[PDB]
């Protein structure tokens, strides 16, 4: 337990801010990279269009649908279509949603993400439901229709990682900073008259003491005490984002070790 | 002290293509000419009835955006209604040599 | 102007001299005026130099003009390229232009001369005069689709039986 | 489309330099919008 | 012209190009689709039967694969529609047309292709995407960038053409161009800036980054160099890390203005045994410049070693700059308040001087400069004053710029920009000129309908007082646009005219070739020159060297070269050689030294007669200085103990080496005289450098080192001779035409036209009378 | 191995120049009136001020016992003993010139990875400096 | 179109192994390990942890081309110490450190109220 | 044509705030910057995403449908 | 045969030219690729060009270069006796 | 291309985890080389970037009309009021390692335009394909699987290189190559060759045992036939008649 330390400054449903102390720069950077590009998530992958009389194109609507965030709390219970034994897809590795919208009113009618209806067997899981994160209760404004226009389609959502396509990315911006006082001299501050007066002070400067103003440069110091803030799109809880990022990195290292042992046997 | 007329605004000496350049007076003139030539090859929304027109070739940007830095002349060129381009976050750096 | 003349001590030093620059060229008449140095008078027009001093002097003046043009922009080119160009221009005893009225009027094969300009006229003249083309040129060999005698083609590769018998 | 609808052309024996931007062009044709090829200076835009 | 001299060809590809800093100098990235389309017919042999069979089984839809199989009968089989009968059995002598794989030589070209370096041979590298990929250092010879440019690729179809392409047109062989006997490729853009930033004295690299940088060098031996600073923290210098990429045994010395071995400004360059002693690496060292690192490496170690140097330097510098960073913004073009005040005052003073001259001219008290009209002289004075004002303001702005300024960093490294760019962006755009004159009165007695008639102020005749950062007022904008339009029209017209001129020159000099008798002849056999270049050497092997005998005072000549054994005025110190005690008072050696000095004096007289201007730096084949330095650093000359050389040995070695310097090998009087005249000058350089006093006193050469130097000089001279069969006519035509494309009296393209076409009447004939 | 040269210098002045981490210091020997030193020092790790006294040593090797790219450099190990332990600033470089200033004055030029040093002194005091690599040790 | 399928970045192909270890003849007791379908995320972490071992003399990694998702790791240890064992030790250290960090983050998160 | 679903730079969901942004501008008489801040868009990458969007789907909806049903 | 210069009075350069080397290597590579007998031991090779380069290095190429002169005469130079220094 | 003459192609594409990032987590959507700024003197690009940053932060439209009172100092003051460096520089971190870049990067929004030129609409290669009826050479036009032109300039460059065999292969094997029979009496290529019956005849010369075959470009054959139509007789002979 006497390893990396964590101190949470602000916790919310969309942003988690913490200080990661007693850790290496490589480890912190790898953590953020994994949290950005290697957390599995559920998103719409294939779309079959039955009727489309809209002013928008089928590929346009398919891209917009694929960018909708879907719940992925129980994603680990879902299987990869590539690793599943089925013809095209099944309930064990995919979720099927349906969209049916008609212009029954004279005024413009908006097709949101809340209109997507799950027609697959979730088997008691907690995946598939589009994320609603607004006061009105609607979701993403998928499209607009006028009177007489219909949109009928079926979406098949599969699990993946953001490395394959950014639509599976469960994490938004990640604030990442260290050494706000530039005590390690990792940056040469560009300036015209006075660098201190021309460069604003970072908000994290309050958590570290200022330089002694006359002390010799510390050449034995190493980067540590990172300030991080993870923002989540809503597919999974932010704390779950961090936990699963650590889990993914650990699994990757364990896979390296397992491959090394496999080669050792031969 | 013998003026007989006054310019409405000097910015009106420019043409349609040259009225899209932001701060053209801070640029070298050949760059302004190059931009005037190239702006006619940028993708946008040439017309709103492209779904009923049958042209040989047509290009339509998915998500057009109006420039953050605009020019007063463009208001009469309807650049904010049918923009051709996007506001990309640009960094000027030597990252990998690519 | 500034010219470097050897000093009595032995070092090269720069001294000022008065040089007259004139618009218009009358070389033969100006050269005979007393007081000037006839051994250093120069003319921008190499044609007058050729007519007054000879073909070799015209060659030197032409090279000087070409070098001046090339070096005016600050670029530097090896001597031999310009020397070859000027030598080709002056190899027939006169100033042969680089146009269709100069080198293209020589006797270097109809198939070679027609590739530049006046193709049909050159071919008709060759037919009327019953010209014989030896196909020594790169243009002729290119037209006929055969290995030109240039670079790797300037020699014939033959097999050595004397070495074949001894290579075992 | 707007530039094409507001383009002009000048047919090039003459003794002059129509490709330059004359002073009298001020406020009548764009001083910067012109093709970079063989039509540079001959095709003007109002 | 449309179907015989040039024609459409097969086995070619075209697409957009891109820059790949991770590709070797001679490597070219080829899209997978283009690789699958282009094919090479490989003959079936016992050494490749299995590989060709595997490719045939793979078929035409999988790279690597095959598309056609040709039997010994000449019939061709398409692997598509052929799998019905199964895989074909290959036999010796058949041909398999298989996709171009890695390391396949291919000819890479870019139009207009104005010179031979614009079409060079590359090794294929099959990569993912739809664009060709080429190293950044090879963009300059191609005159290409990545704004949308396209380049052509051609695939040879025979082993003979394949070998010819890989042995004559290979990129490494074209590093040293013959147009200006200097390298045609070099570090450029990002790497040129990064090397300059990395070689600064303040650049120190820690262990973790040093290990990665070292591993990034493919040819790194695996030995970690000792850090420059051991305590209190191990730190490696950027020079230390960069020296790893330079091959061992390379020596280079260059002195800039004010440079000293204790270089306080870190200027100049000193590399010993491949280790950078001091000096910031910039365009003068790794750029395509005469006497640079690229030239030294390619002439000492070879073209392959130079090509590897390119990649090593690019990789290490690219990694370092990727992890260091470099940018530029609006703040880099902003000068401080005091500098802006000084610039404004300077411009005001220049304007006041212009006002004074204008008032004097209007008062008629100004006398026209002789040979010009009053108005012309007034315009000349005004233009001079305004141009000097711009130059002074630019100087002030550049001086104010700090070292951290990014534009200043680029200019100092030579990657991009210049003093005029800095001045125009920060201080003042300056006077605008059309047809080499101030803005003319397009209207009646005025330039625009905003000034009064007969106005001659700088702001009225087109002086842009403001800078780009400040912004141009509308009148300045219009005048600057007029200038830019002038530039564009000049560009177009000059492009067309230069193209025509280049075609004419090539067609005029296409049939000239150097024959096996060293004569330069055309197709008719007519002799243009009795020896190519009047010396018989190849331009690619020519370097600029200084003749030490033509220059210098008589006293300096006497001190440097004369050696006396009878008198005590110019006696040779006995500690310079092992026989310096018994050498004194020897009349045979005295007469030998007298003959040597007499020959040197005659050489000085002849050199001064040939070069009237007294210039001593001329292009010559063999660089003797580098040979001497290599001998010294290879044999570790003591520099203190006397050498074993004897005056007899030195004199006779030089004399007999002059005999081994052979260009013409005829056995008759005519050819012998031609041979002597061909090397008279190089013999002068050889005698000036390998003098008895110079060898014994300055170089301290040993007997073994002297013999090695003589042998190396002979080998280098024999290698510098022109190869028979070279198309010197086409080479010269291209070398003269290529500068023309980038191109009181007529000059430039118009004058080149007036020269090539023998014009009876020229625009500005003139005479110079002394 | 063994000290090739040792002395005490009084830093006459220090010039930072255009650099922010490297400063050029001019010093003269405290015991010899004909010995002077010009040296480039990384002041970020070893600050030097005017009127400072520096003990300067030049050695052929850092190992204590005499042992007269050599070998791959490796990070120091625990318990390793070397001459560096007795000093504060240590640099490693090569000599690239020996110059005769006067009848008996000789100057040796050293380069520590771009940081230049010039040691001018008597021929009988700089006779042990060879055309090779050496360690420079500075102690305050 | 010649854009490779995106799953090639992480999915291992047929006949391709995650690790390819070869001795290095440039120096004694040196090995080069090619990691397939891996990138800087693992390269930097493993190299940084290797550099912390006292019995490791050289540890570096590089990505020859960003187009291909594979990187090379050169490891040289002291005499008598196996580079394979050094890599094993680094990986085990990473696993333990990550586990400790995960436990600390979970216990800290459980103490919050807003989420 | 229609509001993008995700911010290009970072991937934040912004397609569910177009109607709220318009409502804030119209009914609340709030400035564009204040509305963007109230919507939770802190990074200028998302601020430009919502600020510079042009709604062409409204114009496209003015044409009569090609096919009825 | 008045056009064949006797070996005792050959005046051409005794060093192989770049073009001669390129053509010799290409011709020998073509012959090897067409299953020609190789007179040099191979330590493991599959490229005909590499095999030809080995043959040239060891002077085992049974080819003679017929250098032509502008007057029509020629000189025969064996690859073995031609110096390869470039 | 941007609105300042700065046009370029995408050298390579990087993911968010590999792109450099600031402390705020903003990654660039596009990176351009600094070296394009100095020589081209497009200060308007930098001013537009700064103005766009301020406009995005404040929720306004930047006034970039040419001749107004807007100044870089004013834009910088407005930007500094928002908590950013007045000149737009930001501290960035390397995506691969997370270490701060020593230099600070000019970072901000900019209006970019997608041009009509796409690589997928220009890429084309040909190993073999249709030949034109007239010259029997590769057809022109990439849409018809046509070939590329090996023009006079390319021929001259190859001549300078000395690759005679490569030049011949390009002009013959990679293009039209035709075998014709010529009579030894008359160079005219009017020899009727019944190859199946192994017979040759040159009517007019009354010979059948004096025929030679030559390989020439079909363009050369067409040229000779056109000259024959124009009454010129290009006679090809395989032996020399005059000494050098
Ligand atoms: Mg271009
Ligand atoms: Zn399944
Ligand atoms: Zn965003
Ligand atoms: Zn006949």
């Amino acid at each position: 337990s006497e390893g990396p330390q964590v101190k949470i400054r602000e916790a919310s449903k969309d942003n988690v801010d913490f200080i990661l102390s007693n850790v290496d720069l490589a480890m912190a950077n790898s953590l953020r990279r994994v949290m950005i590009a290697e957390i599995p998530t559920l998103a719409i992958d294939s779309v079959e269009v039955e009727t489309n009389t809209t002013v928008l194109a089928d590929e346009f609507i398919a891209h917009r649908l694929g960018l909708i965030p879907l719940q992925s709390m129980d994603i680990e219970q879902l299987e990869y279509s590539r690793d599943c034994f089925c013809e095209d897809h099944c309930d064990k590795c995919s979720v099927v949603l349906t969209l049916q919208a008609f212009g029954e009113s004279e005024s413009t009618t908006n097709v949101y993400s809340k209109d997507l209806v799950i027609v697959s067997n979730l088997m008691g899981r907690n995946i598939g439901h589009p994320i609603i994160q607004d006061k009105e209760g609607n979701g993403v404004l998928i499209c607009k229709l006028r009177k007489g226009q219909e949109l009928k389609l079926t979406c098949v959502a599969k699990k993946g990682i953001a490395k394959e396509h950014a639509k599976w990315g469960p994490a938004a911006a990640i604030e990442f900073e260290y050494d706000p006082w530039n005590k390690l001299k990792h940056t040469d501050y560009w300036y015209e008259q006075d660098s201190a007066k021309e460069w604003p002070q970072s908000k994290n400067c309050e958590y570290e003491d200022p330089p002694n103003e006359g002390d010799p440069f510390d050449y034995k110091a190493q980067a540590d005490t990172f300030y991080m803030n993870v923002e989540s799109v809503g597919s999974i809880p932010v704390d779950q984002v961090v936990v699963r990022g650590i889990d993914t990195l650990q699994k990757k290292v364990a896979s390296i070790l397992l491959a090394l042992t496999q080669m050792d046997q031969d | 002290t013998t003026f007989t007329h006054c310019e409405i605004h000097p910015s009106m000496i420019l043409g349609v293509a040259a009225s899209i350049i932001p701060f053209p007076d801070h640029n070298q003139s050949p760059r302004n000419t190059y931009q005037s030539a190239m702006g006619k090859q940028a993708m946008g929304v040439f017309l709103t009835n492209y779904n009923v027109r049958m042209d040989t070739m047509a290009n339509i940007l998915y998500y057009p955006q109006k420039p953050l830095g605009t020019t007063r002349a463009m208001e009469y060129l309807k650049f904010r209604e049918l923009p051709a381009g996007q506001n990309a976050i640009v960094a000027i750096a030597c990252y990998s040599g690519y | 102007y500034d010219r470097k003349v050897p000093s009595p001590t032995g070092e090269y030093v720069k001294e000022p001299e008065w040089v007259l620059e004139t618009d218009g060229v009358n070389l033969s008449e100006v050269m005979t005026v007393p007081g000037i140095d006839p051994t250093r008078i120069y003319t921008n027009s190499f044609i007058d130099i050729m007519e007054v001093l000879g073909i070799e002097a015209g060659r030197a003046a032409l090279y000087k003009e070409v070098y001046n043009v090339i070096a005016s922009d600050g670029s530097y080119v090896n001597y031999r390229h310009m020397a070859l160009l000027v030598d080709v221009m002056t190899t027939q005893g006169g100033l042969t232009s680089v146009t269709r009225h100069g080198f293209n009027r020589s006797n270097t094969g109809a198939l070679m001369r027609c590739s530049f300009e006046e193709t049909v006229e050159i071919l008709f003249e060759a037919g009327a005069s019953a010209e014989l083309d030896d196909c020594r040129g790169v243009s002729e060999n290119v037209i006929l689709g055969q290995m030109a005698p240039i670079g790797t083609g300037a020699f014939d590769v033959m097999i050595d039986e004397e070495s074949l018998v001894k290579y075992m | 489309t707007l530039s094409h609808l507001r383009r002009t052309n000048t047919p090039i024996g003459k003794l002059a330099k129509p490709r330059q931007l004359h002073n009298t062009h001020w406020g009548l044709v764009c001083p910067a919008e012109t093709p970079e090829g063989q039509a540079c200076g001959l095709v003007k835009n109002l | 012209r449309g179907n015989l001299m040039g024609k459409r060809v097969d086995f070619s590809a075209r697409t957009v190009i891109s820059g790949d800093p991770n590709l070797e100098l001679d490597q070219v990235g080829v899209p997978k689709s283009i690789a699958k389309t282009l094919t090479y017919p490989e003959v079936v042999t016992p050494y490749n039967i299995d590989r060709l069979t595997q490719l045939v089984r793979n078929g035409p839809n999988e790279h690597p694969g095959a598309k056609y199989v040709i039997r010994d009968s000449g019939d061709r089989i398409d692997l598509r529609y052929s799998k019905r009968a199964g895989d074909i059995q290959l036999q010796y002598g058949w041909k398999v047309e298989r996709h171009i794989m890695d390391n396949d030589p291919v000819l890479f070209n870019r139009q207009p292709s104005l010179h031979k370096m614009s079409m060079m041979a590359h090794r294929v590298k099959v990569i993912p995407y739809s664009t060709f990929r080429l190293n950044l250092s090879v963009t300059s010879p191609y005159n290409a960038d990545f704004d949308g440019d396209e380049m052509n690729l051609h695939v040879p179809q025979s082993e003979e053409t394949r070998a010819e392409l890989s042995q004559l047109c290979a990129v490494p062989l074209q590093i040293v161009s013959p147009q200006s006997n200097k390298p045609c490729m070099g570090i450029v853009q990002d790497t040129l800036c990064g090397i300059r930033k990395l070689t600064l004295r303040d650049t120190f690299i820690e262990l973790d980054q040093v290990l990665n940088m070292l591993y990034w060098v493919p040819d790194w031996d695996g030995v970690i160099p000792t850090p420059a600073i051991i305590k209190p923290k191990p730190l490696w210098s950027g020079k230390q890390i960069l020296s790893v990429a330079i091959p061992n045994g390379i020596h280079l010395q260059r002195f800039d203005e004010g440079t000293t071995l204790l270089s306080p400004k870190d200027n100049g360059m000193l590399i010993i045994d491949g280790q950078i002693i001091f000096g910031v690496v910039e365009k003068k060292t790794v750029g395509s410049s005469n006497g640079g690192l690229i030239h030294v490496v390619t002439r000492e170690k070879g073209p392959q070693v130079c090509a590897k140097l390119f990649g090593n330097i690019q990789k290490v510098v690219n990694f370092w700059l990727l992890h260091n960073g470099f940018s530029t913004g609006i703040g880099d073009t902003i000068a401080d308040g005091p500098t802006m005040r000084e610039i404004t005052e300077t411009i005001a003073e220049a304007k006041k001087k212009v006002l004074d001259v204008t008032k004097e001219a209007q008062a008629n008290l100004l006398t026209a400069k002789h040979g010009m009209t009053l108005r012309e002289s007034f315009e000349d004075n005004v233009v001079r004053f305004l141009n000097e004002a711009r130059d002074k303001a630019g100087r002030l702005a550049e001086v104010n710029l700090k070292d951290l300024n990014n534009v200043k960093q680029m200019v100092m490294a030579g990657s991009k920009g210049s003093f005029i760019n800095i001045a125009q962006m920060s201080a003042c755009v300056g006077q605008q000129s059309v047809e080499g004159k101030r803005i003319a009165f397009g209207f009646v007695d005025r330039t625009l309908p905003h000034f009064s008639k007969d106005d001659y102020s700088p702001e009225s005749k087109g002086f842009v007082e403001n800078s780009y950062l400040r912004g141009l007022t509308p009148q300045e904008f219009f005048f600057h646009a007029m200038g830019g339009r002038e530039g564009l029209i000049d560009t177009a017209v000059k492009t067309a005219e230069t193209g025509y001129i280049q075609r004419r020159l090539v067609k005029a000099l296409e049939d000239i070739m150097v024959h096996y008798d060293n004569t330069t002849r055309n197709s008719l056999g007519n002799v243009i020159q009795f020896i190519y270049g009047e010396d018989g050497m190849d331009a690619a092997h020519i370097e600029k060297q200084s003749l030490d005998t033509i220059g210098g005072s008589d006293a300096a000549f006497e001190k440097r070269y004369r050696v006396d054994l009878l008198n005590t005025d110019h006696t040779l110190d006995p500690s310079l050689l092992e026989s310096g005690s018994e050498i004194l008072g020897d009349l045979k050696l005295q007469v030998l030294l007298d003959e040597e000095y007499k020959q040197l004096v005659k050489d000085r007289k002849f050199l001064r007669e040939v070069f009237v201007d007294g210039e001593a730096n001329w292009p010559l084949p063999v660089n003797i200085r580098r040979i001497i330095q290599n001998a010294q650093q290879t044999f570790h000359i003591d520099h203190t103990k006397p050498s074993d050389l004897t005056i007899k040995d030195i004199v006779l070695g030089v004399k007999d080496l002059q005999e081994n310097l052979l260009v013409l090998r005829g056995k008759n009087e005519i050819i012998q005289n031609a041979q002597r005249d061909a090397v008279t000058l190089f013999c002068c350089l050889l005698r000036s450098r390998l003098a008895t006093r110079r060898v014994l006193q300055e170089y301290r050469l040993t007997k073994q080192a002297f013999d090695w130097v003589l042998s190396n000089i002979e080998a280098q001279f024999l290698r510098s001779v022109v190869h028979p069969g070279e198309m010197v006519g086409v080479l010269a035509a291209q070398s003269i035409g290529e500068p023309a494309t980038q191109m009181k009296v007529t000059s430039g393209v118009p004058r080149l036209k007036e020269i090539l076409n023998v014009a009876k009447n020229m625009k500005t004939p003139s005479l110079t009378v002394y | 191995s063994n000290t090739l040269f040792d002395d005490i210098f009084q830093v006459s002045e220090v010039d930072p120049g255009r650099y922010n981490k490297v400063c050029r210091i001019e010093a003269a020997s405290t015991t010899q009136d004909q010995c002077k030193l010009t040296l480039d020092i990384n002041v970020e790790l070893f600050p030097v001020a005017a009127q400072d006294s520096l003990t300067v040593t030049i050695a052929s090797s850092l190992n204590l016992e005499d042992t007269p790219a050599t070998r791959s450099w490796r990070p120091p190990q625990a318990g390793d003993r070397s001459l560096a332990d007795d000093y504060d600033y240590v640099m490693y470089g090569t000599a690239y010139k020996f110059e005769e200033v006067s009848k008996d004055l000789i100057a040796v030029y050293y380069s520590f990875g771009g940081l230049l040093m010039r040691l001018e002194g008597n021929y009988r005091n700089l006779n042990n400096l060879k055309q090779e690599n050496a360690y420079l040790l500075i102690r305050r | 179109m010649n854009a490779p399928d995106r799953f090639e970045l992480f999915l291992l192909g047929e006949g391709e192994s995650k690790l390819k270890i070869d001795p290095d003849t440039k120096a004694p007791n040196a090995v080069v390990i090619t990691f397939e379908k891996e990138d800087h995320t693992l390269g930097n972490l493993i190299r940084a942890e290797l550099l912390n071992d006292r019995k490791v003399l050289f540890a570096a990694y590089k990505v020859e081309h960003p187009f291909f998702a594979r990187f090379k790791l050169r490891i040289q240890t002291t005499e008598g110490y196996d580079p394979k064992d050094a890599l094993k030790n680094a990986c085990n250290s990473i696993i333990n450190k990550l586990g400790a960090l995960k436990t600390n983050f979970e216990t800290e998160w459980n103490l919050q109220t807003l989420a | 044509m229609i509001v993008p679903v995700r911010c290009f730079s970072c991937g934040k969901v912004v397609g569910d705030k177009w109607e709220s942004y318009l409502n804030l501008l119209q009914e609340d008489e709030l400035d564009e910057g204040t509305a963007l801040s109230r919507l939770g868009l802190k990074r200028y990458c998302c601020r430009r995403m919502i600020l510079t969007h042009v709604d062409l789907i409204e114009k496209f909806l003015r044409y009569n449908p090609l096919e009825k049903r | 045969k008045e056009k064949a210069i006797p070996k005792d009075q050959r005046a051409t350069t005794p060093y192989m030219t770049k073009y001669e080397r390129a053509r010799i290597l290409g011709t020998r590579a073509l012959q090897i690729s067409m299953n020609a007998p190789v007179f040099v031991d191979l330590e493991g090779e599959t490229d005909p060009l590499r095999i030809a380069m080995k043959e040239l290095a060891e002077k085992k190429i049974p080819l003679v270069i017929r250098r032509y002169l502008p007057d029509g005469s020629f000189e025969d130079w064996s690859v073995e006796e031609l110096i390869v220094d470039l | 291309a941007s609105r300042h003459g700065q046009k370029g192609t995408i050298g390579i594409t990087y993911r968010r985890e590999d792109m450099p990032f600031t402390a705020e987590g903003i990654v660039p959507d596009l990176i351009i080389n600094p070296h394009a700024i100095p020589s081209r003197m497009t200060v308007a690009h930098l001013i537009e970037c700064l103005l766009s940053k301020v406009a995005a932060l404040s929720g306004n439209e930047g006034d970039a009309s040419p001749f107004t009172d807007i100044t870089v100092e004013g834009i910088s003051k407005l930007l500094r009021e928002h908590g950013y460096q007045s000149r737009g520089f930001e501290v960035m971190y390397n995506g691969h390692t997370g270490k701060k870049l020593m230099a600070q990067i000019f970072f901000g929004p900019t209006y970019y335009q997608r041009l009509r030129h796409m690589v997928d609409d220009k890429i084309h290669a040909r190993a073999r394909g249709p030949m034109q009826v007239l010259t029997r050479q590769p057809v022109e036009g990439r849409s018809r699987d046509g070939g590329l032109r090996f023009g006079e300039m390319e021929r001259d460059c190859m001549i300078a290189h000395g690759a005679a065999s490569f030049l011949k292969e390009r002009l013959m094997e990679a293009s039209d190559a035709f075998r014709v029979h010529i009579c030894g009496i008359c160079g005219l290529m009017t020899v009727i060759a019944k190859l199946n019956h192994n017979q040759f005849e040159c009517k007019g010369c009354d010979n059948k045992i004096d025929i030679y075959q030559i390989h020439i470009p079909y363009a050369a054959k067409l040229l000779f036939q056109e000259l024959m139509a124009m009454n010129i007789t290009p006679r090809l002979y395989t032996d020399r008649s005059r000494d050098f």
